[PDB]
RNA sequence: AUUUAAUUUUUGUAUAUAGUUAAAAAUUAAUAU
RNA sequence: UUUCUAAUUUUUAUAUAUUGAAGUAAUAUGUAUUGAAUUGAAUAUUAAAAAUACAAAUUUAAUUUGUAAUUAAUAAAUCU
């Protein structure tokens, strides 16, 4: 992830949006990417969008816990399922 | 095996407002307080009878 | 069944040179940052969790506030209100009292009349508890200098000899500083510095004419509080109730951290105040050789889930929480 | 086994087409030795997996058998002053010339009548006294000349 | 690529105790040996000796700037510390001049003073002129100079093409290509380049369309073996072998195969220059290129040859922007006798024989 | 340097044989007999990842 | 003919070196050119692989028994200033 | 004023051969022949360590360990005083062997010496590698001014700058001439006090281990509640009392006086006092660790 | 389009619009610093400038000389190229043939003074 | 490099320059020769229209020349036309020369003797002043 | 994955064979070969017959021991004019060997002076049979 | 670069003797909008 | 699985460090005995002797020297 950060820090962020937009909208290609091209990644604060007046995002992180790394391609074969 | 569940899971709760009541505004599983602590904005206008 | 025209194991797909450079991982691994610091690994949720997870407290601005340099300070007129309260306490040691006076300086230069009795009441009381020392003399002399009452600096200095106390190495600087900021020319600070060199209380390794310059060219870098030239002439303080970076360091390594849990700050102040049968004390050798590189380097249990949760040290605070002003900058 | 790869770019050609031309004389090519020895060299088979001048006798020390024609005529005792090659011995031959157009970096391309050689010992010390033939300029390298003392003159 | 990796210097340790010269901390206004002491004194961390006169630094630095003046002969190369190279002037490691379009014209065999035969292809530089100067959003390292060639009737170009040259003011040129230059190597739109822009000892890089060969099979396109002549082989004299392995099922991309065999843009990287007929605008290279006569071939410079810059001090310095012949000089007077430039000896020794080291003199021939 | 299969097998054979945190792996490094008495705890390579060495 | 490396280091920092000009027996013109006839040694032991970090060292006479001379919570020395 | 390259004749003499930059069969090292996409500069190898590409180059953020790209806004006690927060550069393998920028150059002028009156001609003391670290001409100023010469003390040259930093076991007579230790047994104390810390220093000095001349140390019982004094007198007669800070003990005082012994013997060597050979070498300099 | 190719075919005209912005703002900052004071911090000294870096010659951790190359192309000098005519080339350059066979470097101490700065190698 | 980049033999293509290179092989790249059986897509060869054999192609070159001479027009089809017009500029290059070498070098080539009796009479009178391009190749519109 | 393999831009596909009449190609090769008969590398030839045989005395100044001097009997005459080709293919029968070698005729070290009046269609056949008998009986059989 | 030469340092080390390199050899060059 | 609807089982679970304790001193049954070419606490075996504390080692052909001198270093306090 750091060797990817040398190349472009914005790509480290774009890889993860793709993983949350492809968390439901994988089915058809049009809706797989059309959201992705709605966010604007900037490795620093300066950005051309004062003319759009981006309203701040009143949001505090919910999980104080850390991020586990779960392999894409991890298969959960059986779930707690009441019928056991 | 099965299809992956691609539904829309609900999002986790926002943080409650700071306490500044001293009424034990912090307590979660108490009889008095409904879970939601949403004293947002022009809620005083929503004056209920 | 041999002799291929194409010798070598040049792989087929992995050729991009950006995501797979043709460099032997033996020679490429030495760049993998195993001490990677800037893409920081401490979110902002924790900065407050790890605050309270030390036992630290959040005071309102008037009592104190982590300043622009993330160094907790006490606000004057909140310092004196401690000394008003805990002067009788059994655990208010010697250097506690003088530290009160030093905090009373950025007001005794701004309120030279209403706060020049606090200094003396710290002075007059300090002698009643502890006989008479240099701490209280160097401090109150420095306080009398900032009050621009140079005559009081002279009136304090001549009592060091009157009490046998040989004027300390500072007791010249407290005077050198006084004779300067009080509008008096040199040869009233020079004649003081030249006293110090002869008595060996101060040491100057240069021709005596130039060390005195290097002295004053630090004593005008430190210009008075009411002037507008120097560092003390700056009044801007970073108002912060908690330091913006709770894991900052003041050494070389993460285990040389800056903010230490109360329950370890105490077991530190213990060993620095007991016998030192392992590490020598008062010497530039420091037997305990710093090697914060050869120490442990790996994410623990508390580097992933974040700091534990100890309930904030917070006051039910019956006094009315009234907000009834905006106070700032002393 | 110096090979090439016919690809309109790597291609031996035939000689007659510039330096590094072609045909490095594969394993067995029945050379015609010319030392002053028992080797009567209507045959002396080659046994090393290459031979040439651009391929540079300088480096390889090309082992060669002797598919003997083994004398014109000799006689005496059972064991004599050893210059008389046994019919099957293996010797590191020093190729002199070729029947093939060997272009050089001077544009001079020489084609000789018979491709010859001189038997040399295991230690590159020529097993022969004189030499009854010429030798291209690929000799004069300190590799063999220091033992190939200029048995004669070159071309 | 070992011996190609330059000296490795980690960024984390390019600090004061490393700098080969006195390390200089800037304060925004003036350089000074010491770190900037932040004016808000609260900003200082505790136990961080904010230095204002360090008798160890100041004296090591006193011995530098004084001794450079005292004994100048010795410390001459240390003057690039404070006297940096100005812009222009052909910086050795920086400047990159453009290249000139060319035409393959014929082939000749040429020999040195020594008898080294060079198959020399002689390229004609018909009419090379700067047709337009480019960029990419005015960025750095993205500056390109375009060079015309071969003055041509305005009809032989399509009207949409010729309407460009007519706009630029240059006479309409048959062909034009874009060379990357470093901005200090520009010229005015309308500069007529001349062949002497190259130096007889240079090493040029040529790019052309290597001669088309049609749709050649695999034993020609690449080198494939295959097929005994009279030893069986029902129908297999030239067909390829197994394409995939067995179970990949997916002809791994990159299988060599049959193909169109070579009408592509080819490149020779470091071919040196042999002669220059600056009266005929001919430039002779000691090589054979595989292109039909008339193949427009563009000539950059070879940039670095064996870890060493081409245009360095010891080895020739180029006519930096481009060679502009003097005003007294013209070519209509002189003849091919005088218009001929030649190169140094490319090969150290006559190459039919070996180097003087391997050839042995009679002294050892008389080994005794 | 023979990986002493568990950490607990580590023993300081020489006076100069001490412990060291060579990147999260407790090892034994000795100036004397430099590789002769060297021991290194068994653990993942210093630069592993989550898909290669779990 | 020890260690064929032969100009393998050729490098000593401005720090951690000592000075610049030696000469064997002769003088240039300066009427004082008795310098060294010096020696050509190895740099300080293994350069920074052992100690990548160094703490700031004051002049010796400023180092030993560094006196505590303060102004309002700052330590003023004849050369150094620091927030105690 | 030599020639930096061998000449053909010079190269030919030794039996060597001229290196080909030419049509040779060899590699003719030129990586970037196909990989570097864009304008490539005649600096030989400025893109190899990155991976021999020129790809990304536009981002300013890079994974930075201590003292690299964006670390400049953190306080690291080393890189605080060892790198100006401006010049901090890119990541490790993304080093800048060549950085090209656009804009008008501003070459700020060099700094000048502080506390040095202009034109004041200084006497020059020349140092170099040759001097073994034992040499006094090694640990002191190089350029000796009349400004940094203490005259209130007799000094022929500004004092030393750097001092060796090593731990001293024993109180060997480095250059002292008389080490007196005054106490007042009228003062009393159980446990570690200054009375105990100074009196073991007498034992630790009089020890059969320390090479200190046992007959040159003088005990002195005082009366008037004199805090334990330790007074050392050097050959020049300038007495020195190591300050007995509370919590001190033997190995500190044996360390204080011995460490100061090198400074004080330096000041004696500055006034012009000739110095003697010292037997002990507390600073290991002629020693190597063997096994 | 792949993943990484996508992110660029989306962000390629999003970085250009970003830097072309700053320059377009760089002209704004270049205005209100005309009538303003000499220079602020303002990301340096705040003309369109590049300060010089005296800190470029390093001796790396392995004791080997590492020089940083920094070239600062002047926007006013380059346009001063694309207008004027370059001077006629000196005849001592082209009428001389460039040497082919760069010869290896020979070490040397400068003069009778053995300064030479490699520290050694013998 | 020193040897040609593509060694002794390789067929470039239709529509390819000569790219002269040092080689042992012989290439004409010129076709001034009269009444020649050099059919091919090279430069020194006239276009080889299709036929069963280079013999039978020569047999088609006979009855299509002896029918252009017999009646001054022949509506010939395809790649025979560019291959015939060069045989009409050769017959006149044979009929102009006149010497009894040529009159046979056409007698060997024409199926009928009266033609070689005609070609040598009208053509010296006809083309006495034209020196090349004796055959006009005008294309009819409706493809066969 | 895939690859172009054919570049048909207007710069690469265009050919200058049209505009090539601007260049007097051979009249350069004349002068090109004229600057090699002046340096002394070559001496003019105008000969079609009268050169099919002669008597060159080659002086290949090979640095090997010393210049090699081989009496020879030319049998090529490769080019028939003073141009760059040259090509004598002298037979040269060194002492016992037979070495059909052909001189490029432009080489400064490979010099040779032929003499006419022996250019006999007989003396040529004299050597051809001499090299035909040498060729055949040299295969090592 | 894996069919090894000749230089050159065969001295360091010890019973024989190393190590960057260079020449030569294995002879060929490569860009989709 | 008639159809609209409602629902309590969720490809989100906590990962072992603070401390290269390395200064502080001449000795004294004694170099025990045996086996040993030799052995003195550290060849081999033998190990419950003593007195005025320091015999399971490194070291040396043996010894002496010289390393070493049974210590603060509370992860437990769950984190939601
Ligand atoms: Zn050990």
């Amino acid at each position: 992830l750091s060797e990817m950060y040398e190349r472009d820090p914005c790509m480290v962020m774009w890889w993860y949006l793709k993983d949350e937009v492809n968390r439901h909208f994988v089915r058809k290609l049009k809706t797989r990417t059309a959201p992705l091209e709605k966010a604007w990644l900037y490795e620093d604060s300066v950005h051309p969008h004062a003319e759009k007046n981006p309203r701040p995002l009143v949001w505090t992180d919910t999980a104080t816990m850390g991020w586990r790394y779960k392999d894409p391609t991890f298969q959960r074969r059986w779930s707690p399922n009441q019928f056991m | 095996s099965s299809k992956k569940d691609r539904t829309f899971k609900v999002m986790p709760v926002p943080p409650p407002p700071p306490a500044t009541t001293a009424v034990e505004q912090r307590d979660d599983f108490a009889d008095n307080r409904g879970l939601s602590a949403t004293t947002r904005t022009l809620s005083p206008t929503f004056r209920m009878f | 069944k041999g002799w291929t025209h194409n010798p070598g194991h040049t792989r087929r797909g992995g050729k991009n040179l950006a995501w797979r450079p043709k460099i032997s991982d033996a020679k490429l691994s030495q760049f993998v940052p195993l001490a990677l610091v800037h893409p920081r690994r401490h979110p902002n949720n924790w900065q407050e969790r790890q605050f309270n997870a030390l036992g630290y407290t959040k005071w309102p601005k008037d009592i104190g506030f982590y300043n622009a340099g993330d160094n907790f300070e006490v606000t004057p007129e909140a310092a004196w209100r401690l000394y008003v309260h805990a002067r009788d306490e059994p655990y208010w040691g010697k250097l506690h009292c003088e530290k009160t006076i030093i905090t009373l300086l950025p007001v005794v230069e701004k309120a030279p009349k209403e706060n020049m009795e606090r200094v003396l009441d710290v002075f007059r009381h300090y002698l009643k508890r502890y006989g008479a020392d240099h701490y209280i003399y160097n401090a109150v002399m420095q306080a009398a200098a900032f009050a621009k009452n140079y005559e009081q600096a002279e009136q304090l200095f001549k009592e060091m000899e009157t009490l046998g106390l040989e004027p300390n190495a500072q007791s010249y600087v407290n005077m050198m500083l006084a004779a300067k900021l009080c509008g008096l020319p040199p040869e009233k600070s020079e004649a003081y510095f030249k006293r110090a060199v002869k008595d060996g209380a101060m040491q100057s390794v240069m021709r005596m004419d130039t060390e005195f310059r290097m002295w004053m060219d630090q004593l005008d870098r430190l210009g008075s509080f009411t002037a507008s030239s120097g560092y003390l002439s700056v009044n801007e303080e970073g108002a912060k109730p908690m330091p913006r970076d709770m894991w900052a360091i003041w050494g070389w390594h993460r285990s040389e951290s800056k903010f230490i849990s109360r329950r370890d700050l105490i077991m530190q102040q213990v060993r620095a105040r007991v016998h030192s049968g392992k590490e020598l004390v008062g010497t530039v050798y420091t037997k305990t050789r710093r090697q914060p590189w050869a120490k442990f380097n790996g994410m623990l249990r508390h580097d992933y889930n974040g700091p534990s949760y100890r309930a904030p040290t917070i006051f039910p605070d019956a006094p009315e929480y009234t907000n009834e002003a905006g106070h700032k900058a002393f | 086994i110096i090979r090439r790869k016919g690809s309109y770019r790597s291609r031996w050609g035939n000689g007659t087409e510039g330096y590094g031309a072609g045909v490095p004389l594969s394993d067995q090519v029945k050379l015609h030795c010319v030392d002053n020895t028992n080797c009567k060299h209507v045959r002396l088979i080659a046994k090393a997996t290459a031979e040439r001048f651009a391929h540079c006798r300088v480096f390889p020390a090309v082992a060669h058998r002797v598919s003997v024609q083994r004398f014109k005529g000799r006689g005496g005792g059972g064991e004599v002053s050893r210059h008389r090659v046994k019919p099957g011995n293996i010797y590191w031959v020093c190729l002199f010339t070729r029947r093939q157009t060997n272009t050089r970096m001077s544009g001079l391309q020489t084609n000789f009548d018979r491709n010859t050689c001189i038997i040399m010992n295991d230690q590159r010390v020529p097993l022969g006294t004189r030499v009854m033939y010429c030798a291209g300029r690929h000799v004069n390298h300190k590799y063999h000349l220091k033992a190939v003392v200029l048995a004669n003159f070159f071309v | 690529w070992y011996r190609c990796y330059p000296s490795l210097m980690e960024e984390k340790d390019r600090d004061m105790y490393h700098c080969y010269y006195p390390y200089l901390f800037d304060h925004g206004d003036k350089m000074s040996l010491y770190p900037k002491i932040p004016d808000n004194p609260r900003e200082w961390q505790v136990e961080q000796l904010q230095t204002t006169y360090d008798a160890i630094r100041e004296d090591k630095y006193d011995a530098f700037v004084r001794l450079r003046a005292k004994f100048p002969e010795l410390y001459q190369d240390t003057y690039a510390w404070d006297n940096p190279p100005p812009f222009g002037e052909f910086n050795m490691f920086y400047s990159v001049r453009f290249g000139m379009i060319g035409v393959k014209a014929f082939t000749c065999k040429d020999y040195d003073d020594l008898g080294n035969q060079f198959d020399c292809t002689a390229f004609w530089f018909p009419d090379n002129q700067i047709v337009k100067h480019s960029t990419r959003n005015g960025d750095v390292g993205t500056d390109k100079v375009y060079v015309g060639a071969m003055n041509v009737p305005v009809e032989f170009h399509k009207p949409h093409v010729a309407a460009f040259y007519k706009a630029a003011g240059v006479p309409v040129k048959h062909v034009s290509a874009g060379f990357p230059v470093t901005p200090d190597a520009y010229a005015p739109v309308g500069t007529k380049l001349d062949v002497r822009h190259f130096k007889p000892g240079q090493e040029v890089t040529i790019t052309f369309q290597n001669t088309d060969y049609g749709y050649q099979g695999v034993m020609f396109r690449h080198g494939f073996d295959g097929g005994y002549v009279w030893l069986g082989d029902s129908k297999w004299q030239r067909r390829p072998g197994c394409m995939g392995a067995e179970g990949q099922k997916r002809i791994y991309p990159g299988h060599r195969m049959a193909g169109q065999t070579g009408a592509s843009a080819e490149t020779y990287d470091g071919v040196p220059v042999w002669r220059i007929d600056y009266k005929n605008s001919l430039i002779y290279l000691p090589t054979l290129i595989d292109a039909d006569v008339g193949t427009y071939v563009k000539f950059r410079d070879t940039i670095n040859t064996k870890g060493y810059t081409l245009w360095n001090e010891h080895r020739g310095t180029p006519p930096f922007p481009t060679f502009i012949p003097s005003e007294e000089e013209d070519l209509s007077k002189l003849a091919t006798d005088e218009g001929q430039l030649t190169s140094p000896p490319l090969y150290m020794y006559f190459r039919d024989e070996f180097a003087a080291a391997q050839l042995v003199t009679q002294a050892d021939v008389e080994d005794a | 340097h023979p990986g002493l299969v568990p950490r607990d097998k580590l023993k300081l054979h020489c006076e100069f044989c001490r412990f060291h945190w060579v990147q999260d792996t407790l090892v034994v490094r000795c100036a004397a007999h430099p590789k002769e008495h060297n021991q290194r705890e068994i653990w993942l390579e210093p630069t592993w990842t989550w898909g290669k060495q779990q | 003919v020890r260690t064929e490396d032969f100009f393998s280091k050729e490098a000593v920092s401005h720090a951690r070196r000592v000075s610049w000009a030696p000469h064997t027996t002769e003088k240039k013109v300066g009427a004082f050119a008795k310098l060294s006839r010096s020696n050509f040694n190895d740099p300080l032991p293994v350069s920074f692989q052992s100690e990548p970090y160094f703490e700031e060292e004051i002049e010796a006479y400023r180092a030993h028994h560094r006196p505590d001379v303060y102004v309002y919570k700052y330590n003023v020395s004849p050369t150094h200033l620091s927030l105690r | 004023a030599p020639a930096s390259h061998y000449t053909f004749a010079n190269l030919k003499k030794l039996g060597l051969c001229a290196p080909q930059v030419a049509l040779s069969r060899q590699p003719r090292l030129r990586p970037h022949v196909g990989h570097l996409n864009g304008l490539v500069y005649p600096l030989p190898y400025y893109a190899m360590w990155r991976g021999n590409h020129d790809k990304y180059t536009y981002n300013q953020a890079t994974p930075a360990r201590w003292g690299e790209g964006n670390t400049n806004t953190m306080y690291h006690q080393h890189y605080a005083h060892a790198k100006c927060p401006t010049d901090y550069g890119r990541g490790g393998r993304e080093f800048q062997f060549l950085s090209v920028k656009r804009g008008k150059l501003k070459r700020k002028p060099l700094p000048t010496v502080q506390y040095v009156d202009p034109n004041s001609k200084p006497q020059w003391v020349f140092k170099s590698w040759h001097n073994p670290l034992s040499a006094p001409s090694m640990w002191e100023r190089e350029v000796q001014y009349p400004e940094h010469t203490p005259a209130h003390t007799g000094a022929k040259r500004p004092l030393a700058v750097v001092a060796p930093k090593t731990s001293h076991k024993h109180l060997f007579l480095m250059h002292m001439e008389k080490v007196t230790v005054t106490v007042s047994p009228l003062l009393f104390g159980y446990g570690h006090t200054l009375q105990k810390a100074a009196l073991d220093f007498y034992r630790r000095g009089l020890s059969a281990r320390s090479p200190f001349p046992s007959d040159k140390m003088f005990l002195y019982y005082s009366i008037d509640h004199i805090t334990p004094k330790i007074e050392v007198t050097w050959l020049d007669g300038s007495v020195y009392v190591p300050p007995l800070i509370e919590g001190v003990k033997a190995q500190d005082l044996i360390q204080m006086v011995m460490e100061q012994a090198w400074l004080a013997a330096d000041r004696m060597s500055a006034e012009g006092r000739v110095l003697n050979p010292i037997a002990i070498d507390d600073y290991k300099w002629e020693q190597l660790i063997a096994f | 389009d792949s993943f990484k190719e996508h992110y660029h075919r989306v962000h390629l005209p999003r970085r250009l619009a970003l830097q072309r912005y700053i320059k377009r703002e760089e002209a704004r900052l270049s205005r209100h610093k005309g009538k303003a004071v000499a220079a602020a911090a303002a990301a340096g000294v705040q003309p369109g400038e590049v300060a010089y870096k005296y800190n470029r010659w390093w001796v790396s951790n392995d004791h080997e000389f590492v020089h940083q190359f920094a070239f600062v192309e002047d926007p006013d000098v380059t346009r001063e190229k694309r207008n004027t005519l370059p001077l006629v080339t000196k005849e001592n350059i082209w009428k001389e043939p460039q040497q082919t066979f760069f010869l290896p470097f020979a070490p040397f101490v400068r003069v009778v003074d053995y300064a030479k700065d490699p520290d050694t190698k013998f | 490099g020193r040897p040609p980049p593509v060694m002794g033999h390789a067929k470039r293509m239709r529509f390819a320059g000569v790219d002269d290179n040092p080689s042992v092989t012989h290439k004409p790249w010129d076709t001034s020769e009269p009444l020649m059986a050099d059919y091919g897509w090279e430069r020194g060869k006239l276009p080889k229209f299709r036929a069963r054999s280079p013999f039978h192609r020569q047999q088609i070159a006979r009855r299509m020349v002896t029918e252009l001479i017999r009646k001054d027009y022949v509506i010939v089809g395809g790649a025979r036309a560019p291959a015939l017009r060069i045989l009409a500029d050769h017959v006149v290059e044979l009929a102009k020369a006149g010497d009894t070498d040529s009159r046979q070098q056409l007698a060997y080539f024409l199926h009928d003797p009266l033609m070689v009796d005609k070609a040598f009479d009208e053509y010296p009178r006809r083309f006495r002043d034209m020196n090349a391009k004796y055959a006009m190749m005008t294309r009819l519109k409706g493809r066969r | 994955g895939y690859t172009r393999e054919r570049t048909n831009r207007h710069f690469f596909v265009s050919r200058a064979n049209a505009f090539f009449s601007r260049l007097p190609i051979s009249r350069i090769q004349r002068a090109l070969a004229m600057e090699a008969i002046k340096k002394g590398s070559m001496k003019p030839w105008k000969h079609t017959k009268e050169q099919i045989i002669g008597s060159p005395i080659t002086c290949n100044f090979e640095y090997n021991p010393r210049p090699v001097r081989l009496i020879g009997t030319v049998m090529d005459a490769h080019t028939e004019e003073t141009s760059i080709k040259g090509g004598l293919k002298v037979y040269a029968r060194s002492e016992e060997a037979n070495m059909m070698l052909w001189i490029p005729a432009g080489n400064p070290k490979l010099k040779y002076e032929v003499t006419a009046a022996k250019g006999s269609f007989e003396h040529y056949l004299d050597e051809r049979s001499k090299w035909d008998e040498a060729w055949l009986t040299g295969r090592a059989r």
